[PDB]
């Protein structure tokens, strides 16, 4: 999709619910 | 870094309680915190008591399948006992236990087992549907249900506990495993022939 033009968006973003949706247990951390 | 400092943990926890931030934080991050305190053994289950009764009704009601089981595992390692949180627990098992997987059925029974949960019905049902699914149950899945403390009581029903047993006989290759499962085969409750058969089969 052009449009996008290499921006993924919310979907991409850093919300809570796109934060929420891992299990790596955040040890190393970012 | 299995660092183990627990007065500052204790004051990381007061302040979470003080605040009234249980009200608030994501179930995958009560999950995660629980985890990370239950990975160092916590010395001041208090705190974490306190911190688990907060939360409210609101967010066991609608909790996904995984944090959930996250929950609950982090409870049993850390030897709490809760009447209350029990019972929002089993409710929501009720509600979402078919989608979970072999591993987090698995993990479920055998934590639940940790803490003595009384219900029978929560069980008893985990157990079918578990059974229902036994085809694609790995080693390590295997390895964590017929691990539990109490594992005779829930092999009632022939029906529950023969694709177990089959898939257990089939895949694990531990020679002290099979022989805890022999055990409890002969401790269960099982028809005698079920029970002659399994020990044949995984002894010998």
């Amino acid at each position: 999709n052009p449009w996008n033009d290499g921006d993924a968006g919310w979907r991409g973003a850093a919300t809570g619910a796109r934060a929420n949706r891992g299990r790596g247990g955040f040890r190393r951390g970012r | 870094k299995v660092f183990k400092q627990d007065r500052i943990l204790k004051q990381c926890l007061d302040y979470l309680v003080e605040s009234n931030a249980a009200v608030k934080l994501s179930a995958t991050s009560i999950g995660a915190m629980l985890n990370s305190l239950a990975a160092i053994r916590f010395t001041y289950h208090r705190s974490v008591k306190q911190f688990m009764i907060a939360i409210s009704t609101e967010q066991w009601s609608e909790m996904d399948a995984s944090p959930l089981v996250k929950i609950v595992s982090a409870m049993a390692k850390l030897s709490l006992r809760l009447p209350q949180v029990l019972v929002h627990v089993g409710d929501r098992l009720l509600d979402v236990y078919t989608f979970l997987s072999p591993l987090d059925t698995a993990l479920v029974i055998n934590s639940l087992q940790s803490i003595g949960y009384g219900n029978d019905e929560v069980l008893m049902m985990l157990m079918r549907h578990a059974a229902s699914s036994a085809r694609r149950w790995d080693e390590v899945s295997l390895t964590l249900l017929f691990g539990a403390s109490g594992v005779h009581r829930l092999l009632r029903n022939v029906e529950v506990a023969a694709p177990l047993l089959e898939q257990a006989a089939g895949k694990t290759s531990s020679p002290h495993l099979r022989q805890r499962i022999a055990a409890s085969l002969r401790r269960s409750a099982l028809p005698r022939a079920l029970v002659q058969s399994s020990t044949s089969l995984l002894t010998g």
